[PDB]
């Protein structure tokens, strides 16, 4: 009940603490009760290359009986039968109170490296590890090969690993930076590099300020969104055909197929950050919204339902614009639509003419001159929006 | 020949090439005209990117063929 | 975490707007984030008549991530393995937050009818389908045969059948309708139809007005129920009779070997409409009460347990009453106790002696006559309490 | 030969018929006495239905047999 | 004067029938259609369950309806 | 509705109230609509020395839907297929809303020790049941032998056998009684017993009181604990000191390697029962405290944490003190640091010089004279704390 | 002066023993009727664990008391 | 100027390199130790995709940076 | 010979014995000098707990061997 549960969310702080990279586990949806234990095949094992699932109950009474915990990936082990059971016996008789999931965790990690051929759960595989090791070691590749290989547990495993990345991408940059003297960006660079420096030089002839983004993969979308906002920060008429454009897109991409009531709620957030904007309140107080994770991200996944609805209305125009074999719709369902995937030119040029605005960018990679090119795209326009482009990487700058 | 490449921003442009002149030498014949450095390019034709190495000849591409100009700029 | 819930309830919404017949999917008990998905073998498949189940864990983080879905039933097909995983990539790389669980699910259900051994999960049923046909129709109808048949599958696949089919009549009908000139019957048939037409005038002659019931299987309990409450709205004496037997009923009951704890709660419910009842409110705030689903169900449970306790104990004299060598308790158990089972001329005497009141019926299919002539069953008595019989279907009348 | 039918009601009604008598021709005697059309009555004889095309001797009905009438209503 | 019926499945059958029909008779088209024998058939119209003996004008089945078939398993 | 959980509640309140021996079944962990059965092999079965595993989901309606129960563990019976699925009726078409899981559960039960060739699930072993019943047994032993007698369900079902003699004992006795004449313990003994008796008397010499505390494995610590708390509820500079070395020792354990974030709860408990002895409550306060379950067993599992700490700290001292060949912390392991496990004399010296206090322990069992003498270890100390043995027990003594 | 012991099932075992009995003594009839080795048996007494040397005196079971067989099982 | 790339495991390789280096080329090198074929690798430098075709001094990776290895699967 | 014997306490008690000494003898030696009743005493030998029947040179306890008494006490 009530200590029980307390005591399970301090051994999950514990556990978030000191992140195992081999090793980890984690509630299920709501279930705070009921986690799942990943845990990969240590390397120089049989297992090696094998990704093993758990499942973890903790009773109603805790921590004053152990935690029920079992392999729902089969394996080839002594101590583990093919029905899931672990046998070391910190998981039965001899657990304390005072011990930890985590304590139990690498326990059965260390099982995986160091079986345990005296108390065996399985006779047979104990008698052949501790005979013919040959046997067992290849068995054991075979099993893992078969069970542990397969393409779910691998998505799984790669999800962790994408979410591992940006949680530490996330701890060293705000989603949108305070804006920034780019001097700055001399920092960045090592004074062995002249070439970059140099054309940081030429980027300070033309730019004062620069506000930096997450290389979260959304980048483009975040600086766009926010640069634009708050250029309309102060433009009495520019917000209100915007704010109008936005309002007849959604219809626009209802009537389009999507489905409304999904979409309905990103088309909120997006228009309440032109409300934030309407009536102008300071830059402060809608870059402390786009530094919300919740409203910045619905925000970006609308603006890619924009770039989507725009790219397959018009998509007999772009058609020959993409490479690869595949068609329009593809293309928006792989490289736009769904999250944290990379933009392109096409994807500006896209966005800027469904939302019809006017974007410049500068791009700054290696230069013949210290010369960084700008690319205005509507044609010929006057822009007021400038964008940052470094590879790999968006950012916005102020003249 | 003389050859056709549409940007992505709907202008389209008119080359002066020969069927062994590498997509190198075409960037740069795109740079004069539209002053886009090489480095900065990826034009596409018929769903395949061109690599600087090869000549026209080797992608088939005849006379009169149109090509696709778009930029660099991938990020995230 | 928050709006993922909420969105999952959006979702839910959707899928229950327009509910696909052959596959269909909603939460496991009480979990949100944990839903059983029901999909039948489409016609013209080898997988024709098998039932098909899959489970789905919406992630902790959604729409941002996509839900894993997997098919606890084995299959025979190049895109699914043993293992249960499903291999097309809306699940994986291509999930944008825009889409619905309802798209998934068809894209499922879609892939049934068309693999697709372009990018294959078993790359051995893909050669096999790819080359030679015969065999992979044969194989897959024969793993159809074993898994997905079996005496489990069909009891929820015909279960779902039925939710949806009074899902429709649900939202067709309410449980109890508003006071309606019975003029409003003249609609319900074709001027093609004559018969009929004139029993409505003849049925015109001797009621005003007519009360419509949800022909769930309850109609008969649920009419009988409102109209014998409504009965007792005004009359004194009566409602105090009425609620001392109902009061005794329950001792009774619990003394005729029916838990007492189950029926406890249904007995509430029902003394609570008598207590709504009791300082008399309009009908309409009763009403109001049956109208909502489990209040007026558990009113309707209970009715069914008067039924079958009035039966049980006057067995002896119902016993020849009733076709089939059933005993009498088999008849309850089978045609009474349970829920949206038809009810009989057997129920209607039995639950009338088993509250003591009167009860007239007037029987409408086919008359020689227009004449639809009335059932009074106590014997000779003076039925304050009006009933329509239709075939399959009984409603309230209004003198 | 006499018959008796016992109504779900409590009543119980004594008609007068032969052994090659048929059922819908008992069911119209039984429309005499208490005023039921035929079409609405489902009698049986020892639990089994009785079915309107066969004679008493058919469902072997005696002198003073017992029926049992049941009026069909059946609805949800 | 034709009838649609909805099996499990969702796939729709098409029937020729007359508002005059036996429900039994129906039962006995859909066995010569998909082969379910007429028992193993539970048939239902706007919620009512249709006994085996009635019409379909008796309860109300006009032109173009929608029926449900609804398989009673044997009990295993 | 919510109505389904308030249900459920009550069924788990029945089934709590007249317990089975042989089949029960409760919640999984959090979730109340995930129940998990564990119903034993009756004996005079085939399946008799088998504990097997069944899993109850109910609808989110509830009772109007029956429940959905399935064996995971494998069982041979002709009623019961290798999917999982039970096959009798109350299961399904026979499922009235005033039936109990409770009536389910002895269902099944019922169904195991005289099965159902009738209506078959599985028409083999139905064919082998009904003519060859050798086989049958054979066959079914055999299986259960195999699937039902795994190292992974005797732990539970024992578990299940501990749980009820202590919930036997914990409504026997209080976790600490109030103070008591220790006449009261010539009622314990028969008049028969003459020796025992006389004990009594020669202990009645000695002491004057008497406080009794549960026999549940932990009564030492619970006895050492109070009384010694008690025993500085007067007492103005011994409770600083014993606070100090409280204070002190938990850093002493986190510096001995005991994970600091588990055990600090422990300490909290701990310095929260001398919080309340401070500044001086009168003793029936302290005492409610110790009646608390969570609380006191929190104190208990802190001081068994001492007592391991400073037997691992002085290890080399105790390590030829121990039976067996164990190490020192391997005894700590198992013989102290887990719950209800016995205390030993080594446990007793070991708390005492961890907390640096004096004890005096009256040894009862059968004297050569009336005599029962005293120990007395810190050597040669003057002990306020008293305590009296009997074997297998300990309790409080009041001079 | 006679025993009952409770084993896991439920299943009551019956025990002819004397007060002056040892509890190993015990634990070997117990042998003597199931097959259970001693050593595997722990016998529990109002909650008290029961050492294999001591008498049934010494832990104050009288006539017609109830204990209990839990069966320490090997760690496998 | 030696480089540091993690993989799905937390397993660390280390890679010698120059800054004008080709990221396929590096993708090559990881081949030759690992095994996983350049297509199905995408490589991450401080949360940025890094094309094929570019260098490592294109991204900023100066000595002793740390990469990310993760494995694009074909979707089955 | 004479032998030590060391309590839990931490005291330490020198005895004076024979090799041919029982270990019942040398508890009662014990009971002599500290006043503790045998049967409440058990002793161990380097790990052993010895058995009240056997002798000293059964265990091998020479010359100046050091014992280690511990009371029974075992309770919960």
């Amino acid at each position: 009940g009530a200590m029980a549960l307390k005591r399970i969310h301090k051994e999950l702080n514990d556990l978030a603490r000191d992140p195992p990279a081999q090793c980890s586990a984690g509630p299920v949806g709501d279930d705070m009760f009921h986690w799942q234990a990943t845990i990969m095949g240590p390397n120089d094992s049989p297992y090696q290359g094998g990704v093993f699932f758990l499942t973890i109950h903790f009773p109603t009474d805790y921590p004053f009986k152990p935690p029920k915990v079992a392999f729902t990936t089969r394996i080839y082990h002594p101590n583990i039968n093919s029905n899931g059971s672990i046998s070391l016996d910190i998981l039965r008789s001899q657990w304390s109170p005072a011990l930890t999931i985590s304590k139990v965790l690498l326990s059965i990690c260390s099982l995986l490296c160091d079986p345990n051929p005296d108390d065996p759960l399985v006779p047979e595989i104990a008698r052949i590890y501790k005979t013919d090791r040959e046997k067992y070691n290849r068995i054991a590749r075979e099993w893992t090969q078969k069970y542990a290989m397969g393409g779910s547990a691998y998505d799984e495993a790669i999800m962790a690993q994408q979410d591992r990345i940006q949680q530490e991408i996330a701890v060293q940059n705000p989603l949108v930076s305070e804006r920034l003297e780019l001097s700055v960006l001399y920092k960045e660079y090592a004074e062995d590099d002249n070439i970059y420096q140099q054309k940081i030089k030429d980027l300070h002839k033309k730019y004062s300020y620069i506000r930096k983004t997450r290389p979260d993969g959304n980048s483009f979308y975040r600086a766009f969104g926010f640069s634009h906002l708050e250029a309309l920060l102060d433009d009495s008429k520019e917000l209100q055909r915007f704010k109008a454009v936005s309002a007849k897109s959604k219809e626009d991409l209802v009537s389009q197929g999507f489905t409304e009531f999904t979409i309905e709620d990103f088309h909120n957030t997006f228009m309440d950050l032109i409300e934030q904007v309407e009536k102008q309140t300071s830059v402060a107080d809608l870059l402390a919204s786009f530094n919300d994770q919740s409203t910045s991200d619905y925000l970006v996944v609308y603006l890619r339902l924009l770039t989507s609805g725009y790219l397959q209305r018009e998509s007999k125009f772009f058609e020959h614009f993409i490479e690869g074999g595949r068609t329009v719709k593809e293309f928006c369902q792989q490289e736009v639509e769904p999250m944290c995937k990379e933009s392109d030119h096409i994807h500006i040029i896209a966005l800027a003419q469904a939302l019809s605005v006017s974007i410049q960018v500068e791009y700054m990679d290696r230069g013949e001159g210290g010369t960084t090119n700008p690319h205005i795209f509507p044609e010929g326009s006057e822009p007021k929006v400038y964008l940052l482009y470094r590879p790999g990487h968006y950012d916005i700058l102020y003249k | 020949m003389q050859i056709f490449v549409k940007t992505l921003t709907g202008k389209t442009i008119t080359l002066e090439v020969e069927p062994s002149d590498t997509i190198e030498n075409v960037k740069a014949k795109i740079q004069d005209k539209e002053g886009i450095p090489p480095d900065q390019q990826r034009l596409i034709f018929a769903g395949k990117q061109l690599e600087d190495g090869r000549t026209l000849s080797d992608y088939n591409i005849q006379k009169e063929s149109t090509l696709h100009l778009v930029l660099r700029l991938r990020g995230g």
